[PDB]
Order: C-alpha cells, then structure tokens, then sequence
C-alpha cells in the first residue's frame, strides 16, 4: 500500500494512500510522489483527504452511505479546490 | 385613470390566451386552490397570488405604476415555478405567460 | 468493522485505516512502512494517553462510530531520541478564513 | 418521452424507507411525462404508499432538488405485491463529486440573487445557477439509455 506526500501553503505534509490520492483527476496527470500547492491551505487539504478517504470506502458499495459534512467557511475554499483537483 | 384601461387590456390578453393546440393556458392560475383543500402548497408559497387577485388590484386601484403590475405578474410565475416542477406543464406554462406578458407590454411602449 | 485515522505529528499527517479488532503495535507496523521507523522509537498517543501495543482499538475509543472516513480520529505520535523520548507535538491546521457577508 | 408511468391500474403497496438524512421528496412521473410533487418524508420516516406496478418514482432533497438513490439506483418502478408483503424503497444519497456537495452548501447558504457578490474563481459562478433539475437529469438518463441500448 503506497503513499504520496501532498504539501500546502503552510508546509503541512499529508501522507495519503496512493490509490485513495489518485481519485483526483488533476493529481493523476502528475503520476500517470511529492506534490505541492500554494492556492491550497492546510484546513482545506485535510478535508480534501477526508473526501478521498470517504469516496473509495463508500463508492460502488450497496450499503447505506453517510452525510458528507462541510464547514460553512471551508465550503468556497473547497469549492475552488474541487474545481482544481477535479473531485 | 388610463393606466387601468392599459392594465386591463394587458392582462386580458394573457387571460384570453389559448395555446398552439387550442386550449387556454392561464385557466389554471385564474383561481388559486382553496385554503383547507391544498394546505401543503401555501407553506412553501409564502406569498400566494391568483390571476383574479391581480384583476382585483387593477379594478380597485392599487398599481399606480404600469411597471408595478409586471413586478406582481412575475410573482405569479415565480410562485408557479417555485411549487411546480420543471417538466410539468404548470411550470412550462408560467414561462409562456412570462414571455407573453412582456410582449403585451412591448405593445404599449 | 473499520477505523480511519489521522496520525498527526507537527506538520505531518498520515491517513491510514486499520480494523476495529486490531491493536496499537499493528498501526506502528503501518508507520514502519510510511516512515520506516521501528516500534520502540514509536510512542503512540490518544488524548495524551500512551496506549499499549496489544490493546484493541474498540476498547481505547476507536470504533466504526468514532473514526469515520470524512471525520477521522487524531492519533498523535511521539518519537525516541537517545533512550529519552520527545514531547508530543502537532502544529494545528490553518484557521478557516472569514465567512462571506452573503453566506452569513 | 421514453420515461413515464404505465396506466395498468394494478395496485401494489409500497413503503418509502428513508435511510437518508434529508427531507426526501418523491416525484411520480405521470402517464405522459409530468413529474409529480408527492408529499415529503423527513430522515427516517417510512411512510406507506398506494402506488401501482409500471409506475415511476425518483427522489430529491425538498430544498435543493438534488440526486437521491432509491435501491442503489436513480429510478424506481414498483414490482407487483408478493405473499401479502409490501415492496420496499430504501432511499440514500450517493457519493457526489465534491463540486456538487460544495455547490449544495454554497447554493443553500447563498440566496438565489447574491450568487456573484462572492470572492471565487470566475468559472464557478456559473456552476451555481446550475441547480439540479429533474428534466435535465432525466432527459440526461434518457440519453444514457440510447447510449447502451
């Protein structure tokens, strides 16, 4: 189980499973290890990782799916992040 | 004064409009459902209006601006767009009278 | 069932996923993969409570109820440097900025 | 269209199990094409329905009118009753592409007019007045069928 280093505009290291982290359409292009951002802070990046975790685990599975929670202020910050990282 | 003759002739067109396959569209919106009959509706439609409630304000003398009525007519269309769904003819009918109304206003100016 | 966690240490954050069933050392073998650091040079924490290496995740609070993928549990990690250990440190995540005046 | 109800007049008792956190709205597509706004079930509520076989139901959050799954699928046709046991319709929300889940928070928190007063990337302001529609997502399903059939 491989893992990649995602780094933000505050040096915040994010080790997330390479398969979970490949769910991004934009990150996928730069793979087929050390990815860096600047428009993206840390509080958004952890939430994007939390979406990555979630997606794989509840995608395709016929079991009932929980509610994804977005903090009001992080919502726009994440709206352009989901735009960029292409969900 | 003259406004009340304009406003009548304006709304009368829409009211008297029979569609492309021969049948009045407006017929539905003329009278809003009864209170106890469709309560479900009213909660969402926090501002209800029927074509008879416009005809009222004209007859009585309320919209002392010709634009004042357009602002009210657009509300009947909004309420109808609000409750009703895109697909159902009730929704696809508000749009007609909404384009058609401004064409009966294009008639005056 | 499962558990999803954020192994937070300073600016570092490691998002793995064990089993409700598993214990403390079992996670350290995962870390001994990501960082490749040995478990004895690893001091696992939760609240500031230094776990075990053979204590079940369900027992220590980690259930399917509180370790959700979109709400992962923070598991802080201290490190050994010359027999003596280090203080547990995690630099917090950047504060979500001001809420827009149309959003308020 | 290719999607509408069937005036079979053959009854079949349904039960709207709502395993979703939203105010789930049923939409029965009448015999020609008119989507119908049937009463709403809050999270949990399992109201019984006296629908028919060949009829069509779809589900949306009552405020946004978003996409809900009814038995891990978009649409729902009730099967004819068996053993005197009513046919279930367990509802849940999918796994949305983050943009949609965001646009839900965003469209819900910003009022219809103020959608452009905000501080965002230009390309997004337009994805906002893209409120999930029924006719859109259905004639889009009708499109995906003749893209396999």
């Amino acid at each position: 189980m491989m893992y990649v280093k995602l780094i933000s505009s505050d040096g915040h290291e994010f080790i997330v499973k390479r398969e979970h982290a490949l769910t991004s359409g934009t990150i996928k292009a730069m793979l087929s290890n050390e990815v860096n951002f600047r428009e993206i802070p840390s509080h958004v990046l952890s939430k994007v990782c939390m979406y990555f975790t979630y997606k794989v685990r509840y995608t395709n599975s016929s079991t009932e799916i929980p509610e994804f929670p977005i903090a009001p202020e992080i919502a726009l910050e994440l709206l352009m992040a989901a735009n960029f990282l292409d969900c | 004064p003259k406004l009340t003759k304009q406003m009548n002739a304006i709304i009368d067109t829409v009211i008297n409009y029979k569609d492309s396959s021969g049948r009045q569209l407006s017929e539905v919106f003329i009278q809003l459902p009864s209170r106890k009959e469709l309560p479900e509706y009213y909660e969402l439609i926090r501002k209800p209006v029927d074509f008879k409630k416009i005809k009222e304000r004209i007859r009585n003398h309320k919209y002392r601006s010709l634009g004042d009525l357009e602002k009210d007519v657009m509300l009947l269309c909004h309420n109808a767009q609000t409750f009703n769904l895109e697909g159902s003819q009730i929704y696809e009918d508000s749009i007609v009278l909404q384009s058609v109304f401004k064409s009966a206003r294009q008639k005056i100016a | 069932m499962d558990v999803f966690l954020m192994i937070r240490r300073h600016k570092t954050t490691i998002f793995t996923d064990a089993k409700e069933s598993s214990t403390v050392f079992e996670l350290k073998r995962i870390v001994e993969g990501i960082l490749k650091r040995p478990p004895d040079e690893q001091r696992l924490y939760k609240d500031d409570q230094l776990l075990d290496d053979g204590k079940t995740l369900g027992e220590c609070g980690f259930t399917s109820q509180t370790a959700r993928p979109q709400a992962p549990a923070t598991v802080g990690l201290a490190f050994r440097a010359d027999d003596t250990f280090e203080a547990l440190c995690i630099e917090p995540f950047s504060s979500p900025p001001e809420l827009p005046d149309v959003m308020k | 269209p290719v999607l509408r109800s069937v005036n079979s007049r053959e009854p079949s008792q349904v039960i709207f199990c709502n395993r979703s956190p939203r105010v789930v709205l049923p939409v029965w597509l009448n015999f020609d094409g008119e989507p119908q706004p049937y009463p709403t079930l809050p999270p949990g509520t399992g109201r019984r329905i006296h629908s028919y076989r060949g009829h069509l139901w779809l589900f949306r959050d009552a405020g946004t009118h978003d996409g809900l799954l009814v038995n891990q699928t978009e649409l729902f046709v009730p099967s004819l009753n068996v053993d005197g046991q009513p046919i279930f319709a367990n509802i849940t929300l999918p796994v949305y592409t983050l943009k949609e889940r965001c646009l839900q928070v965003v469209r819900s928190l910003v009022k219809p007019e103020n959608y452009r007063r905000l501080d965002i990337v230009r390309s997004l302001y337009e994805d906002l007045e893209d409120h999930p529609n029924v006719q859109k997502d259905l004639e889009r399903l009708t499109q995906e069928r003749i893209a396999h059939q």
